[PDB]
């Protein structure tokens, strides 16, 4: 028994989202069948959606419903959602679980898909502003030197940061990406011997996929 | 009310 | 709208230790058919969540018995007696009597470890951003242990509430320990209107709060 969802990853507020649920390992006309779908926002709590059963009833979270159409595609083993006028509210990764009832030892959610990725944003591709972090314009040497690296406003996700091109692989911190308005940003520590730098060159490189751009960052002194 | 069970 | 809260919120556990974690429900989930629809369920990152308990004290087919729930009417209990790593990530106890179901906003069980410093890094803007309007302030506290830090920036001696954007790590698998970079964003003529810029770091291995700064024309 697996499932599957799949749908469009970024919407602009007011568009329409319809997501896809393929299933198998059960069917969706068996007595008491049923899929619903949960969604749950980046680093917090899962909320319920909509449910349908295999008699075609349904059920709403009362306070979308109205936003919410759930529907079934028993042949095709198959459950969609739409959900009409997103907003930035709606940014969240969406699952579909399955519950089966009419006996309460199998009235669980037992099953759930690998989640699929929702962001609801006005914002446009854009790249990121790359700045090399160099240590305190004077300081004191040494034993480890600890260089940064901040990658400033862009969208979509994701970026990608590497320190000398993979190589450089530890001693490497680097933090979730956060909101500013309608951009993220995030940066990345690196740690080395004070012996290994400035002597031998580090380098940032950022890759962000979506706007299709690639961008090194060397940290020298000062 | 409540979830439909059966 | 039936709200469960859990407790606590986070968890420390050293690995083979027990562990509780309530969860009350705003209001009696004993559906009209007699059964009590509480379900327990584990989440960990990247994962999609899955089922341990159901209908209060039953372990799902697949469960090792080390975990059991208990409670009746509003409130409910999970115990895991000798904690493994696999039992390492978040818990969402759930009610599915009332609609709309609802889930906890989930405890996070994590690993206990000895306390640790964090080794703080200041970082004076880039000419690049400089040249270019802005002008932030980035600060890197990295490998400490508890996880419960708090920083405050402060210009020429005054504190600054406004502008200040952080990122923390998940627990580290291999040290168990936690990092936060902590990053003011200004203006490029805020930031030359003063000259010292200090970060600041209360931390419960220290009774003195850890400091870094500079100079802005040094």
């Amino acid at each position: 028994v697996t499932l599957k969802e799949s749908g469009p990853g970024i919407l602009q507020p007011s568009q329409t989202l319809s997501l896809t649920c393929s299933f198998s390992g059960f069917s969706l006309s068996t007595n008491g069948m049923g899929v619903s779908w949960i969604r749950q926002p980046s680093g917090k709590g899962l909320e319920w959606l909509a449910h349908i059963y295999w008699d075609e009833d349904k059920r709403y979270n009362p306070s979308l419903k109205s936003r919410l159409t759930i529907s079934k595609d028993t042949s095709n083993n198959q459950v969609f959602l739409k959900i009409t006028n997103v907003d930035t509210a709606d940014t969240a990764t969406y699952y579909c679980a399955r519950r089966r009832i009419i006996y309460d030892v199998e009235d669980y959610f037992d099953y759930w898909g690998q989640g699929t990725t929702l962001t609801v944003s006005s914002a446009k591709t854009t790249p990121p502003s790359v700045y090399p972090l160099a240590p305190g314009s004077a300081a004191q040497t040494n034993s480890m030197v600890t260089l940064g690296c901040l990658v400033k406003g862009y969208f979509p996700e994701p970026v990608t940061v590497t320190w000398n091109s993979g190589s450089l692989s530890s001693g490497v911190h680097t933090f979730p990406a956060v909101l500013q308005s309608d951009l993220y940003t995030l940066s990345s520590s690196v740690t080395v011997p004070s012996s290994t730098w400035p002597s031998e060159t580090v380098t940032c490189n950022v890759a962000h996929p979506a706007s299709s751009t690639k961008v090194d960052k060397k940290i020298v002194p000062r | 009310a409540e979830f439909r069970h059966d | 709208d039936v709200l469960m809260t859990q407790t606590p919120l986070s968890l420390p556990v050293s690995l083979g230790d027990q562990a509780s974690i309530s969860c009350r429900s705003s209001q009696n989930i004993v559906h009209s058919n007699g059964n009590t629809y509480l379900e327990w369920y584990l989440q960990k990152p990247g994962q999609s969540p899955k089922l341990l308990i159901y209908k209060v004290s039953n372990r799902f087919s697949g469960v090792p018995d080390r975990f059991s729930g208990s409670g009746s009417g509003t409130d409910f209990t999970l115990k895991i007696s000798r904690v493994e790593a696999e039992d390492l990530g978040v818990y969402y106890c759930f009610q599915g009597s009332h609609v709309p179901l609802t889930f906890g906003a989930g405890t996070k069980l994590e690993l206990k470890r000895a306390d640790a410093a964090p080794t703080v890094s200041i970082f004076p803007p880039s000419s690049e951003q400089l040249t270019s309007g802005g002008a932030s302030v980035v600060c890197f506290l990295n490998n400490f242990y508890p996880k419960d830090i708090n920083v405050k920036w402060k210009i020429d001696g005054s504190e600054r509430q406004n502008g200040v954007l952080n990122s923390w790590t998940d627990q580290d698998s291999k040290d168990s320990t936690y990092s936060m970079s902590s990053t003011l964003t200004l203006t490029k003529d805020e930031y030359e209107r003063h000259n010292s810029y200090t970060c600041e770091a209360t931390h419960k291995t220290s009774t003195s709060p850890i400091v870094k700064s500079f100079n802005r024309n040094e």
